[PDB]
């Protein structure tokens, strides 16, 4: 099952990098 | 020959569930 | 997990950046609560 | 069935997934709300 | 029809998992 | 159906949500209604 | 035709999802509206 | 042209179905 | 066409719908307007 | 080419599909602008 | 590099047919 | 190019219907001002 | 190497794509911008 | 850390804008108030 | 013969990722 | 690794071309 | 890299781009403030 | 594993990508915070 495993590694760490730039905008944006 | 076939599926894959990791991180 | 250290770098950027936030809200709410109220008090005096 | 069997391997995972973006979100949406009240109640008190 | 079966029952538990957190959010705004 | 204990659990959590979603405008909006009559009141009786 | 077999066996989960779907939908929104009602006519009858 | 036909086919059926919500969504948040 | 019958449901329902939503458009605003003209007339012959 | 047929039939399919999208959106944007602008004369008269 | 060719020409289809209807509903919203 | 034609009609649908919304926007701003420079001198005269 | 070939074939056909995307939005955003401020300085002037 | 030196930057630039901004209400306020106070003591003067 | 879908494969994944990119660009 | 290689350039490639767009048309949105 | 000659040619457009919107806006906040301080002057000293 | 290679390659190249999409962003949100500000600030000093 090491497809798998390592094609959903491959997903998670997409979602973690792009996300870290979503906040940043989003708490820059509210506090001013 | 079969392994490069095999080869292949296994990159591409990586590749297309990171970008649709990126779209999903985006979406507010 | 080939994940679980990615996630962990996440959590740690995330609440240093709630902390800049509220360092930046604050300035911002100083001034313009600072502005309105010197505009009414002035007013009323005269 | 093999079809069976990976679809019983991807929740388990899908479900450790879940878990972290639950962490996350209670984190950045306790900040947002309260940079919101704030604003909102600095604002009508003056 | 097993393939069909089970990558249809993959695609509905991510809508789930997710839409979960959507609400959450939207609840959230709207009462504060 | 591998999908109906899923959908299960996302029933219940909504419920439970829009409970917690209702007791906290109320609160919201008493202290916003309140200060609004204060306000009035005492400059009308003024 | 091995195609439009696929079609037809597809069609029906499909129409299972949809009927799930109305079900959570109409319970959100009538919350979501249900809210906002409430904090218009709370703030024009004050 | 078989697969191509009713792969299509399968494309026009989620566009309808969604779309359903979209617009009682919409029509209910202006109503209101 | 597969999808001739789906889109024939799309149109109804629509239709439908944008009869529901004139409805209760009306009730809203009859309220809003009337609560706005109570409040300015009672002040002007005051 | 047997990728050129490929193309070709896809154009036709789509074609047709384009057509029904374009029936649903005048609809729903007739409805949509339509309230809009009564919620704002209505308010702009009284 | 037909299939290239031939299935760049399809994105670009889809790409315009859409965008037509986002032009429809954005001039239409602002004008009024 | 396959695609070059549809570019063009989508070129001559855009130059249209900028054609069509300015025509819609220079009705509903007459009416909007018209109705408050009514409401203004009327007051002002009176 | 087969994979270098294909894109660079790529490169080229996105090129020219890009340059079509940046003519429509020229003109729609021109449109667009061009409505905001006639409203703008419209009210402003009355 | 990249997003550290991008709000520093930021707070900075928000100090020296409300340091523009205090100026000129000082300005517009001195004159309004000053207005105010001649119309006010000439006339109970004479 | 496998070449051919070999060479196939890598055509439509340069393109396949191209379109995702596209749609992870316009995501404000 | 070619195939990665050459796959992930050119997701990069469509990311970078439609960004530029994005930017433009918020630049100005927010400058009128 | 294949990719680093783009991300160059964006950075540079970025650049530019920041300098054409610096200049709208004075333009823009120019004539609002201007209006809004006429109408302000004119009805005081009147 | 063929696959666990794949991943750790994957790795290096995405690193290189999320360092210049940071250096993007820092520079698009300065301005649009700035111009922000700026028309906040003016508008409450006037």
């Amino acid at each position: 099952m090491s497809v798998l495993v390592y094609s959903f590694a491959s997903f998670v760490l997409g979602w973690c990098l792009r996300s870290g730039i979503t906040y940043f905008t989003r708490l820059m944006e509210t506090s001013s | 020959d079969f392994d490069t076939i095999y080869q292949a599926m296994i990159q591409i894959s990586v590749v297309l569930c990171f970008a649709l990791g990126i779209i999903a991180g985006g979406q507010r | 997990d080939p994940a679980k250290a990615a996630f962990d770098s996440l959590q740690a950027s995330a609440t240093e950046m709630i902390g800049y936030a509220w360092a930046m809200v604050v300035v911002i709410v100083g001034a313009t609560i600072g502005i309105k109220l010197f505009k009414k008090f002035t007013s009323k005096a005269s």
